[PDB]
């Protein structure tokens, strides 16, 4: 033994441990690569099989999240995703000694918006892939009783921990979604809040145009040109209240 | 080692909560998801507390932390 | 599973709820709904007449509803003393304030794990009986532990 | 970077008997390199006691690269540079070839010659005239080695001889 | 023969280690209210300053060259910002890492092998154990210096032999570009690092009663 | 890019004695390459517990292009390099023919020589006279190996030795 | 920097015949060297009284070095050069077979002679017979030697030869 250290000392003082020192050297020069596979093999097998069930309950229960998830509602007039912004508040830093920094509110702008064609849907975030293996590659078995067990306790462990990493691959999916659409509403709260310029769109038309090969009715540009922004004259910014 | 034991059964487990429910309405007294409230005050770690156990390698027992403190104990002697 | 606690320390819902079940056979009341625990218990069986005074015997009751209560994680538990009419209002409401310390102060003393404890006395200011015959030894004559069990 | 003769483990899939020299592949299943393999050939000793591997054209995926680190075998669980295979293979075939034409060259001439003192007749014939030619062969072939096999299920593990890059 | 001092001493090293840091541990409140780093905390979030306090001192050079001094006073580390006081654990608490392997290569064969082992691993045991106490000890001297040194400071402001430090603070309003904005900033910046005061006539003396 | 020493399939059909090397193709019918074929030749072991496949010319479909990558081939599910075939060819023959022509000799001699202690005397005649020349010429004979030949449907897989690009 | 020719402590835990020469690795356990390694090989010694190790490529951990200390080593706790295994492994083998194979040769001829003054003469053709090929094939074989293998959990003292830096 080794924690009572006269205790351990005085096991040690016999013999027993001098002769099962080498029959357990024996196994432990050996037993590490069973395990590193059946690691490997179980994370595999883990990862593989919840990402199909969570799939499938995923699927299950779209309608609810397609309701809740109406980018449509929030696409503006002329087929425009509006931009995405975030605020933070009281923020502190210490760039270094005798010097501190601090503010109440900040905001930034994290995409600048642009032109839509079709409402993104939420399986563009969170639709997970689903690849089923079939390459159970077992090159080494264990060969008694010990090294069996251990061989399906690690498989075991494996599952487990391939379990947990697709569950945090779904839970970051999740958040990269709530964050977007966090976004969007702040963006609409704010321009109810008349403190970001609305985006500026100029239309020019021409009638009839081309050649006597290619002829067009009516030619119509749509160019977007003021960006939304911040604004920085805040003595404009109209309050609010409640009832 | 039954976590509902005398009770109903296990029947799932709260992350939320980080917690086994059992059949009856109660929460057991066993966790299932590392990601809950534990009141641990004692633990261990070479270099705690400070930048950790720094990735270099000496010929020597001489070890040192990333904020550049050595420490007796996580060495050897001579 | 030796590194990380697989369970809260000395914790069995098996021996909870067979003292829950003591408890009750006992006589002294033990509630709890959603997840907020109450427990009512008679002044009779617990001080001496009239008195703030905690019988002998009654140490070992106390003792045990310790170890029981040293079952759950808490934060805040109060304590409230309920008595009959006797004389006054005041002296009433001072016997059921001394009391509630003298029981509150034990509690801390023992190994219980708490933050916050919160102590008062009424007295006879709302029973909770139309029956009102009896003195000390009508059962409205209570203490009455609250608290909530969270996470 | 790797240390003048650190441990590596492996697996070795094909085997081969210690007749025709080949190429062997193994494939590291441990350590910082993963998925690289290793090309090498045998020898053959003297005495059959023991079998050993010789191994230097690793390869390394990631880069099209071919180091020629140079390295042998230690057998696992038992540390000792044998090989496990059977070492009996061709003794009792040649005993038995060598005893048998000599003991019918003995049995034709000596019961020809107690004629003084058929089918008997017959049988010296053939003992005696089939035992030489049988028994020069016998002694012709009687020194082919006995062999051995490595197995192709195997695990192994390599002891470094130099540095790498 | 020395494989046995080496294992002792590391087993108790280790053994001593955990005990003592677990009874630290189970010691735990009383430390923290003793050790109370807040109170001492300036308005401005500032750490003060350690002093270094010595009297009745002499030094001899050579021969007809003695310097002695009755009093000095020194500035140990400089005051500055801080996001939370540090508390007994970064001075008190010592690492623990279980040693699990004592290499069975030299084993007991003979039975004075044995009891000479056995000895020496004892005395080595021994020898982890106290090693363990003296780094301790010096854990409680460097604490005890600093926490003595912050006193010591509030001591000198009081008597005002230290100018007090001093801090400006600026405020901005609306800040950025278009993309990014900022309601108000507000700059902290500190100018007067506390230091001390050889003008006397301003030392101010008390007495009580 | 091929990594060096890496595994391929690819399955044999022109199947050959191993007695004259010639051009055997194989066909490349899975991995990378596909539909790519490659000729090659073999060996011949002095014992003939197994036999080894020379595989040098690889040709490629695409383009025209003609690469020389020379490999070896592996027995699938015996993960050895023995080929499929027999190797107990042509011990009984003349084994049976020695003894026989050593018999006849035998015969011969010793029933004429005890001839002291007339279709008799012609089977001595006969035994006694042929043996002798068929001995030797079975002497001469009794040297020659006992064959293998490959078979026209078994697959394979390669081991690389070298790059290609 | 080493003093010239001091002592230290290693373990050995690969096991090696003294029949191929081979690299052979040790671990230094104690001393100013901790976890450091040592290939080397052994010799062949004229007599099989002992057993000698040469142990030249010293890597020290931590740097990227192979200094080349060469040195050797002695019996820990015999203070003795030799080697702690067996040497008795085929001296009655060889002594047996030459015996037999004479006694064979002998039993054959002279109670083949001692006639003049069935089973008896078959036995009489068996040992004649079977005697003398195996005779000159065991003094053909008399000439192999004892041999000697070290174990792979046994530890060893060393003694230097040269300094280092």
């Amino acid at each position: 033994g080794d924690t009572g250290s006269l205790a351990g000392l005085q096991a040690m003082a016999d013999s027993k441990y001098t002769r099962a020192q080498k029959k357990q050297k024996m196994g432990k020069i050996r037993e590490m690569a069973l395990k590193e596979t059946a690691l490997s093999v179980g994370a595999q097998a883990g990862l593989a099989w919840r990402a199909k069930i969570i799939d499938e309950q995923l699927n299950k229960q779209a309608r609810n999240l397609d309701a809740i998830y109406d980018f449509n509602s929030l696409v503006l007039e002329h087929n425009i995703l509006p931009p995405v912004l975030l605020e933070g508040r009281n923020t502190l830093n210490l760039a270094d000694a005798q010097s501190i920094r601090i503010s109440d509110r900040t905001y930034k702008v994290a995409k600048q918006a642009h032109f839509i064609t079709t409402p993104p849907t939420w399986r563009q975030y969170l639709w997970m892939d689903y690849v089923k293996p079939e390459a159970p590659n077992v090159t080494l078995l264990p060969k008694t009783k010990a090294e069996k067990e251990i061989w399906c306790i690690y498989t075991e462990r494996g599952w487990k921990n391939g379990i947990d990493q697709a569950n945090t691959i779904l839970e970051e999916n999740i958040a990269r979604i709530k964050e977007d659409f966090g976004g969007m509403i702040l963006y609409r709260k704010l321009l109810a809040m008349n403190m970001v310029s609305p985006p500026y769109v100029s239309h020019t038309d021409l009638g009839v145009t081309g050649d006597g090969s290619e002829i067009h009715i009516d030619d119509r540009v749509l160019r977007i040109t003021a960006l939304p922004e911040l604004n920085v004259n805040s003595a404009e910014w109209r309050a609010a209240v409640a009832k | 080692d039954g976590c509902c034991s005398k009770m109903g059964g296990i029947n799932y487990c709260d992350s939320s909560a980080g917690r086994l429910v059992c059949n009856n309405g109660f929460y057991s007294t066993c966790y299932c998801t590392r990601h809950a409230v534990m009141d641990l005050q004692f633990l261990m770690g070479c270099c705690l507390w400070h930048g950790g156990v720094y990735p270099q390698l000496n010929s020597s027992g001489l070890v040192v932390c990333n904020d550049g403190y050595v420490s007796e104990e996580c060495s050897l002697q001579k | 599973v030796p590194k990380l606690p697989c369970r809260v320390d000395g914790a069995c819902d098996a021996t909870i709820i067979k003292m829950m079940t003591d408890l009750n056979k006992k006589g002294i009341k033990v509630a709890s709904v959603g997840q907020n625990y109450l427990i009512s218990i008679p002044a009779s069986a617990l001080f001496a007449d009239q008195s703030p005074r905690l019988n002998w015997a009654s140490y070992s009751l106390l003792n045990e509803i310790a170890a029981f209560l040293k079952q759950f994680r808490k934060i805040a538990i109060t304590v409230t003393s309920y008595s009959s009419k006797y004389v006054s209002v005041k002296r009433e409401r001072a016997l059921t304030l001394a009391r509630s310390r003298v029981v509150s102060e034990y509690l801390w003393s023992q190994g219980v794990d708490s933050r916050i404890i919160f102590t008062q006395g009424l007295g006879s200011d709302k029973p909770i009986t139309s029956y009102t015959l009896g003195g000390d030894r009508s059962p409205n004559a209570r203490v009455e532990i609250t608290f909530r069990r969270a996470v | 970077i790797i240390k003048t003769g650190d441990i590596m483990f492996a697996v070795l899939d094909t085997s081969v008997n210690s007749d025709e020299p080949g190429p062997i592949l193994a494939t590291i299943v441990t350590g910082k390199l993963k998925g690289s393999k290793l090309i090498g050939s045998f020898n053959l000793p003297s005495n059959a006691d023991k079998m050993v591997i010789t191994f230097n054209t690793m390869s390394i995926p990631g880069a099209e690269k071919t180091i020629s680190i140079s390295a042998y075998a230690i057998d696992p669980n038992t540390a000792r540079t044998a090989l496990a295979s059977r070492t009996n293979h061709h003794y009792l075939m040649r005993y038995g070839s060598l005893f048998a034409s000599s003991f019918l060259q003995g049995f034709g001439n000596a019961f020809q010659s107690a004629n003084t003192t058929s089918t008997l007749e017959n049988a010296v014939i053939g003992l005696a005239t089939v035992g030489k030619a049988w028994s020069q062969q016998a002694q012709q072939l009687f020194n082919t080695p006995t062999t051995v096999e490595v197995y192709s299920g195997t695990g192994l593990g390599i002891l470094f001889t130099q540095d790498v890059t």
